[PDB]
């Protein structure tokens, strides 16, 4: 999904609000802030109602201005509430009654997702690969800066996981794939307009093709 | 135009979500409290610091951590949520590694702790992939021109930690002494361990 959450490479932001080893304060800065992650795990592991991938996607589905002005932990409150309503566990009406006021949710999905690709290749360390030049309107774990770009395999995972573009939509056809650490030269991604060296992206097999 | 939607106070919304689920019996007793404790007390950059100090004084462990990080971490019992497949990436005199999650916040929680607010910021998520030298400089870390900076974007299930170089002036230190100078920011890769 080419949403505003795909921030790598966007220009115009200011300084990162941190200098090295500065105080970051406590783990939680408000008494509610452990609820989004804790209720995410309740949903995943206790209720079996959704996957972690479905939480990443429902946060991607926040209305774009809403995403941009919402603090991190609040995005996951909104997202987990949204999934509880979509999965039929809660209603928006009861959330708003309990909350004492409006509780707008993420927007409905505009894609049914897609299955794990049937045709893929097992790549070896050292091989040159290109990120498939594909556009996916639902969930995908490919930041747009690397779409179509060429890099080198530095690692093939020794484990496999369900394809995000499928399990992030709750589908039954996510299969399992390894991922690859793909090393790109900075110049490949951003031409002259970078001060970096290399960028390694951890890409599912189904996002890659031989260069 | 472009105005924010009307919303109840975020604490009221977050507790409403809790109460709606808990009142239907869907949240076990002490469940969210249990997680709060895990997040605050168990998941911790002091674990990653312990791993680095061991690697710095034990070549064989260093090799294990760099080739099978998961197995290395498991010897300490530090595998966990958002830290089940671990890769440690080694800094060298010509390479500085830095970790981000440009798409959200992905972090090796059990050995780095939950990410700090700055790592989840839009500034860091947008900028460090494209201009990591300037970002680190602004953050107080100068990386010379003939050192390659390598940014790992955490886009799948691999969960990373940086193995920084061991600074001179620590020869013969104990693992306790070494662990003390390995901070959270050293493990993310934005800082270099400092010797008094
Ligand atoms: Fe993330
Ligand atoms: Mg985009």
């Amino acid at each position: 999904m080419d949403g505003v959450h795909d921030l790598a490479g966007v220009q115009g932001f200011g300084k990162v609000p941190h200098t090295v080893n500065a105080d970051i304060g406590p783990t939680f800065h408000a008494e509610w802030e452990h609820l989004p992650y804790s209720l995410m795990f309740a949903g995943v592991a206790e209720l079996g109602a959704f996957s972690v991938d479905e939480v990443r996607y429902v946060v991607e589905r926040m209305e774009p201005r809403h995403y941009m002005m919402t603090p991190y932990y609040e995005r996951y409150v909104i997202g987990v509430a949204t999934l509880m309503v979509e999965k039929g566990i809660l209603t928006q009406d009861e959330l708003e009654s309990l909350a004492g006021g409006p509780f707008p949710l993420s927007r409905p999905s505009e894609s049914e997702g897609r299955p794990a690709p049937v045709e893929t290749t097992t790549f070896e360390v050292g091989q040159r690969v290109r990120v498939r030049d594909e556009y996916v309107p639902g969930h995908i774990r490919m930041p747009a800066y690397c779409r179509g770009r060429v890099g080198t395999i530095s690692h093939r995972t020794t484990e496999k996981w369900p394809f995000p573009d499928a399990i992030g939509h709750g589908r039954n056809d996510a299969g399992e794939e390894p991922t690859y650490h793909v090393k790109f030269a900075a110049e490949e991604l951003f031409g002259s307009d970078t001060d970096g060296g290399s960028v390694v992206v951890d890409l599912f097999e189904g996002y890659l093709e031989p260069a | 135009e472009n105005a924010a939607p009307a919303q109840a106070p975020v604490s009221d919304r977050a507790w409403a979500l809790f109460r709606a689920l808990d009142g239907k019996g869907l949240v076990p007793d002490g469940y969210v409290e249990g997680w709060k404790k895990t997040f605050e007390e168990d998941f911790s950059p002091r674990r990653g610091a312990e791993l680095v100090a061991r690697a710095w004084t034990d070549p064989e462990f260093r090799q294990l951590l760099l080739t099978d990080g998961t197995a290395a971490v498991a010897q300490y019992g530090y595998l966990g949520p958002q830290g089940e497949y671990i890769v440690a990436v080694e800094d060298t005199p010509t390479l500085k590694n830095v970790i981000v999650c440009s798409l959200c916040s992905c972090t090796a929680w059990p050995i780095l702790g939950l990410p700090p607010t700055w790592y989840k910021s839009f500034e860091y998520r947008a900028r460090v992939v494209r201009e990591p030298r300037k970002v680190l400089s602004e953050m107080g870390t100068e990386i010379a021109s003939d050192i390659e900076i390598r940014v790992y974007d955490t886009t799948a299930e691999t969960r990373y930690m940086v193995l920084p170089q061991r600074p001179a002036g620590t020869e013969g230190w104990s693992q306790e002494q070494l662990q003390e100078i390995v901070t959270k920011d050293c493990l993310i890769g934005v800082a270099i361990p400092q010797v008094p």
